[PDB]
């Protein structure tokens, strides 16, 4: 399913079908990608259960050598990172970075906390670890100088927001999609009721409230007006 | 015809040119024609570009071992690009025709040659110099940066210059030095 | 079975090495 | 050891871990960590690989190997006199015997000035990547797969994400393969029973097999006839 | 040689490829590929004066250890028209029924 | 250039050289020059080597369509090798220059021809289907001969000779005929 | 009637042909007629298709040996087709009448011959070659590899030409190869 | 020397440089720091009268084990235009295609 | 100035000095002056060292643009030194004084020219290719030469000979040829 | 290799071109 | 392509045979 089979399931259940509408499909956009990542949290979070593939979502990044702090001789060796800024993952499913094959490569994603110490073993120097730094962005680190040749990779997560994930998917066979609307959602068919109703009630009770709809220089809201 | 001298002066000033055609008793009628210096942002597959850094016709001086032979002494800061970030293509036109009976693949009345600045290379390969001495770990730095040259040499050498640019701007194009001194200085 | 101007650059030098010149008599 | 130690790549183990769906965050890099903590918490001395190599004594110090775990011997080179561990509290010290060593870093401290002497030492088996390289008895790797899945899930119930009941049989399961497991690569094989008896049956006991290499260890005591 | 160069241009081309892709290159590898551009440097400079045919041979026979060694180094091709086996293209063309004191002739 | 004919007599004692000019208009001026025969011990890859085992100009036969066709039969045992166990490179030449009209890549001055004695293949293949027919079962080793000959084929066909000879050495030098 | 030498030049500039008429004393008044190129793309069950690559008609030319024996050097550039990853059908028609009592089924007026380039095949055969050296593991690349090439082979051999399409269609029709220079190179 | 000078002032603004971006930097490394300097002063003072051949020989063997040590101190870079394996330019020039009564010979 | 060849004799018995002085025309006033051979022992920063190896003073030889070129085959084992294990520094000197409009940085009167024998590298590379041969595998001790000689290059070309003599005597001192 | 005579002529020829 | 000592040594002795 796409964005727009579910932001039109949702409005036609409000049946907010006139443009003259107060609850346009924003409202709608925003509160689906909120309520998917609280459903998503309040499934996976409790005990660990499988999570399905339709939660997943891959961004694709272009990475970018960078200094540690400055260009300066003794600050540290270098980093590659994200040109872009990341979105943030939820921590209940299995994060990867992948070069372009899901099915090879070995770049860890791990802590931000982990990621100031790693590679001190010696059979762990040639690993690349990855890790969103508060800046927002994802940074690369290892003990391997070949790792700074590295200029494409793929994050496959469960991200937090669904909609800062599609605006980065990698191109498909046929082409981008302009349009989120015609991007798949990412969440499984089995929470998609769930999340509907939750969105559905969240709107109805707004949907049929007052509005302070006199333009008198007045609060006409007291008065149920 | 060929390259006798081609290198970029170790005070970052000059780009040092001395080119000579041969000295075969085939190669009397030719002569050379101009020199075009072109560098990696303007570069193009075949000949020199329609826009090139510096043109210099030799025709332009006394009117013959003069002509056979050349050399140019160019200042960078004239050209107005950065000596240490920058590769350069000279290129030579020659101006005649070999006299006959030539083996094949001699008479090429065009040449190129490739110059880039070493010493922030070297600068960057120092650092990682004294993994070399310690047993126990792979020089991982040292062997990177030799590979790193070393392949910018062989795609120069074997004619692949696109793939040289690429590995150019990849690698060594966020190279540092010390601007020459405008201001001459005192020594000997 | 073509020589190319390294090949005989080649036996340039190493002939060289064989080869003095009028004043090493 | 019944068993020969046929080596497979690391990732053997995750093609058997990943089997349960609770695994599947498990990486190369977590199998590196958790597979040489098994390792050396195991101890088997049939999972190293026996090297002897040759270094020079300057004075009382010597360089020791990059990939040196354990010693099994140190000898003199020019006499093939084994050396006893150093009990001596001043070795090079001087004021105003027999050859003896004391290793604890890269440097082995003997109590012989300029010598050559050498080293049988174990080290790991490592593979065309710089990465341990695993033996493939199921055994082995069926406990190390069950050591790995209880570090897991001792994790995952220290969230809570994991019923104290499983995280239980875990713990039963994995105790009793490493049992087994130890038994397996410890219990020797025929041959070693006939080096054993060789060396158990002595009716004129043999009491200096360190001075060599233990090579007649495991060589029977013939008595002549008369 | 003018194919040593060859070899040694795809194998780091290739080398820094998989660089860009993945980050990272078993080490044993790069052994192999520093081993292969240090021989042609090596034949291919003022150190070329040393070798001899039998030297040529063990150089040879030693670098095709390198040779399907890893991805980055391949087999090279030389343009060849022989075989183990051979087609034998002779035609028969006997004289007038005529054979010699033995055996059959031809002209 | 090519061969007409390039084999170990049946007998296993002369190896048989024929050797032809290409038949193109282009070629009237091209000649044969010379036969040099190796063996896997003095092979190089820069043409024929020095100390070779057999040098043979074409010049001391003939007393000039003669020239442009040649035929030998060597006494193998003359040559004091192994006819079982030895692999003769043949290289010939050209004492000519073809027109100017030859079209690019035609004008190749030497050729080179390898030959094995195919005899002990032959009775090796008649010894494992021997095997074959007691309990119709294919030894492992029947199909090891069959792709390591394959792979033999495939480096003297794509020019690797040295690895040519590194399999001929440790697979097929223990032969019987 | 018989090819004498049918290849592809390993340069990948040159389809080459030569056929000549059987030299038995019955093929006398037959003679050559056409020689018709014909690719996987462009085949028909019996006889060349009705859009052939390139036709040549032998009459066309000195007006007897010189008919009996015919050579072609076509560059493949010309014909606008990949020399690697195409299969060459070449059909040479007979023109004239073999004279009687000649055995049945060697009076065939036509002939085909299939060409392919094998040195592809053998860059790809080369990554598995080295399989043979191992013990323990079956060379599964190298067997097949080998069984590909042959299935072609014996596809061709016995006439079985379409299922040798499908077969190249579905292997070797992705095969990559450098593509000749047209600017002659000097060597010799 | 004017180039003991350089180092030194390299090395120790690396060093405050490094105390403002971090709050720390390893005494292991001040240490080289303090014999740095100290011989930039000892040898640019009263005290470089003292000083032999073997002594400078010394100095300077000694200096270069600081050289790579940490990041404040470099390796120095000198104006050099020499290689362990040099370039041979001479040319070959045959007279009239004479040679002596063993060799060739040249102009 | 420069040096037109700098190298050991293939024999093993001369040191082969050839310098010239640039061909510029405002180098015209600018000769050569002597030579002073130094060894990785005597080796100093700040030029010749004293007691050099081998002093060479060119008014000798010549009784002007005689003095403008220099060649000197000097036989090794008359200056009792290892032509297999010594390091030998080439100075040359200038006796001139360039024009007024010579190009700031070209008025350098001295050189250096770092010489080594390259016959025992040579041999460790043939040693370590025939042990390559068995079994394919590449010794690390072959990777460590290689560095190390990488090593040795790059403190030759920056200019830190000490570190290159440290180098040297430590890894390459022990030499056969 | 196995020198042919036109290549001794060849070599001799690229020589004496600095005659 | 590529030469060995032999084979200096071979263009050697022909160019001074020769002169």
């Amino acid at each position: 399913m796409t964005y727009n089979e579910l932001i039109y399931m949702v409005l036609d259940e409000l049946k907010l079908s006139s443009d003259d509408s107060y609850y346009t499909p924003d409202h709608v956009i925003f509160l689906l990608v909120k309520y998917r990542s609280f459903l998503l949290k309040q499934r996976y979070s409790d005990i660990k259960k499988q999570i399905p593939d339709s939660d997943y979502q891959s961004i694709c990044l272009d990475l970018i050598e960078v200094p540690a702090i400055s260009g300066e001789p003794c600050e540290g060796s270098s980093y590659l990172r994200s040109k872009n800024k990341v979105p943030t993952t939820m921590m209940i499913g299995n994060p990867r970075v992948y070069p372009m094959d899901f099915y090879q490569g070995e770049i860890t994603y791990i802590s931000r906390d982990r990621m100031r110490y790693v590679g001190y073993n010696k059979f762990l120097r040639n690993i690349i670890y990855c890790s969103k730094a508060p800046d927002g962005y994802l940074y690369f680190k290892s003990w391997n100088p070949q790792f700074l040749h590295l200029e494409k990779v793929s994050f496959n997560a469960i991200f937090e927001d669904a909609k800062e994930a599609s605006e980065m998917a990698c191109p498909e066979e046929n082409g981008t999609i302009c349009k989120l609307e015609d991007k798949e959602f990412p969440i499984e068919d089995a929470l998609v009721p769930p999340l509907i109703e939750l969105v559905v009630k969240e709107l109805r009770g707004p949907e049929y409230s007052p509005k302070d709809e006199d333009n008198n220089a007045k609060d006409d809201l007291p008065d149920a007006r | 015809m060929h390259f006798n001298e081609l290198r970029i002066s170790q005070d970052n000033r000059f780009l040092i040119i001395d080119v000579s055609v041969d000295n075969q008793d085939y190669f009397e009628d030719v002569l050379l024609d101009s020199i075009v210096i072109d560098t990696q942002d303007t570069f193009v597959m075949n000949g020199p570009s329609d826009n090139p850094l510096y043109i210099y016709n030799v025709e332009d001086a006394y009117d013959t071992q003069q002509m056979k032979n050349v050399r140019l002494e160019l200042n960078i800061q004239d050209l107005k690009v950065s000596p240490c970030s920058t590769m350069f293509f000279v290129y030579v036109k020659s101006k005649g025709t070999p006299s006959t009976d030539t083996p094949c693949g001699f008479d090429k009345d065009q040449i190129l040659g490739t110059v880039i600045n070493l010493q922030p290379i070297y600068k960057q390969t120092l650092k990682y110099l004294k993994e070399v001495e310690c047993d126990c770990n792979i020089p991982k730095g040292f062997i990177d940066m030799i590979l790193k040259l070393k392949a910018i040499e062989l795609c120069v050498r074997t004619g692949n210059y696109p793939q040289a640019i690429k590995y150019w701007n990849k690698f060594f194009i966020k190279n540092n030095c010390k601007s020459p001194t405008s201001n001459c200085g005192c020594y000997g | 079975m073509f020589f190319t101007q390294e090949d005989y650059r080649k036996i340039e030098k190493w002939l060289l090495a064989n080869s003095r010149k009028d004043t090493d008599f | 050891m019944v068993n020969n130690i046929n080596w497979v790549k690391l990732p053997v183990i995750l093609d058997r871990l990943l089997r349960h769906p609770l695994l599947t965050d498990l990486n190369l890099e977590t199998a590196i960590q958790y597979t040489l903590d098994f390792i050396s918490a195991m101890g088997l001395p049939n999972v190293y690989v026996d090297k002897i190599e040759t270094i020079d004594i300057k004075e009382y110090r010597g360089e020791l190997p990059c990939d040196l775990i354990s010693i099994n011997q140190v000898r003199l080179h020019k006499n093939g006199i084994a050396l006893r561990a150093m009990t001596d509290n001043f070795n090079a010290y001087p004021t105003h015997g027999e050859p003896s060593f004391k290793t604890q870093g890269r440097v082995i401290f003997t109590s012989i000035k300029h010598e050559k002497v050498d080293i049988s030492y174990k080290a790991i088996m490592l593979d065309d990547e710089g990465l341990p390289l695993i033996p493939d008895n199921p055994i082995f790797l069926k406990t190390l797969e069950l050591y790995i899945k209880k570090e897991w899930f001792t994790i995952l119930f220290d969230m809570g994400k994991i019923s104290p009941a499983v995280l239980n049989n875990t713990q039963q399961e994995y105790a009793f393969k490493a049992g087994q497991c130890n038994n397996e690569f410890v219990i020797p094989s025929v041959s070693e029973m006939e080096a054993i008896t060789n060396m158990w049956n002595q009716l004129i006991p043999r009491v200096t097999e360190f001075r060599r290499g233990f090579k007649n260890l495991g060589d029977k005591e013939y008595i002549r006839v008369h | 040689m003018d194919k040593m160069l060859e070899i040694s241009e795809e194998a780091i081309t290739r080398y820094f490829t998989t660089l860009s892709q993945f980050g990272y290159k078993k080490y044993s590898d790069v052994d192999k590929i520093i081993v292969l551009f240090f021989m042609e440097e090596m034949l291919a400079g003022e150190m070329s004066y040393y070798v001899t045919q039998d030297d040529y041979r063990n150089i040879v026979n030693a670098l095709y250890c390198l040779a399907g060694s890893t991805c980055m180094i391949d087999f090279p091709m030389f343009e060849s028209y022989d075989t183990l086996v051979h087609s034998n293209n002779r035609t028969f063309v006997p004289r007038i029924t005529e054979d010699s004191i033995l055996r059959s002739t031809e002209d």
